[PDB]
């Protein structure tokens, strides 16, 4: 009569309490530091994957959010056609492509 | 052919016993023809040696380096240009190559 609530209603950081065995499933906190050994088959030398001479950075209207609400454009100039990856080297900006 | 001008942009360099350097040579020439490349630095080994040369473009090239500084000219057809970079140590301790 005197339960009060049970954990499940209860657990902070948004974690699903489930029985059998006792556990919290998605359980989001802090950081988890992980090493990975990619193998050598992946990689390819530079002379393969087109080097691109230059690139021009115009970033159009941006709105900082929780959504993919800013954009931007690239100017480039490569030697060959390929699949180039994309990233953001600053901590504060994440890219819907790679 | 005799290039005609001739610029070295260097990518990202490590100096090991492995080819853990590239690099990018932007030349303007007037003939297609074989042209010989080089490396003019007791400190610095390219991998390839003859380079088909075009009447405008450019050609990437893989090089080994001991210097923590990539300080060093290098030769296309006769014409050189001092490459500069800055080489970082070399990720891996041990490799099964001299």
């Amino acid at each position: 009569n005197n339960s009060g609530r049970p954990l499940q209603e209860t657990a902070p950081f948004g974690c699903k309490i489930e029985v059998e065995p006792l556990r919290a499933s998605n359980c989001a906190y802090g950081h988890i530091p992980i090493s990975i050994d990619i193998p050598d088959a992946a990689f390819v030398r530079s002379s393969e994957s087109p080097t691109i001479l230059e690139v021009s950075c115009t970033v159009a209207d941006c709105i900082y959010s929780a959504d993919f609400g800013g954009s931007l454009t690239l100017q480039y100039k490569a030697d060959r056609e390929g699949h180039c990856p994309v990233h953001s080297h600053s901590t504060t900006a994440v890219l819907k492509e790679a | 052919p005799t290039i005609l001008e001739v610029s070295c942009t260097v990518a990202d360099c490590i100096y090991s016993a492995d080819f853990g350097g590239s690099l990018t040579l932007q030349y303007k020439a007037d003939r297609e023809g074989h042209c010989p490349v080089h490396s003019h630095s007791t400190t610095a080994v390219l991998k390839e040696a003859t380079t088909h040369v075009t009447a405008v473009g450019s050609i990437t090239l893989h090089f080994s380096t001991s210097s923590p500084q990539a300080n060093f000219i290098v030769s296309l057809c006769g014409k050189k240009t001092t490459c500069n970079a800055e080489c970082k140590p070399p990720a891996d301790h041990i490799i099964g190559e001299p």
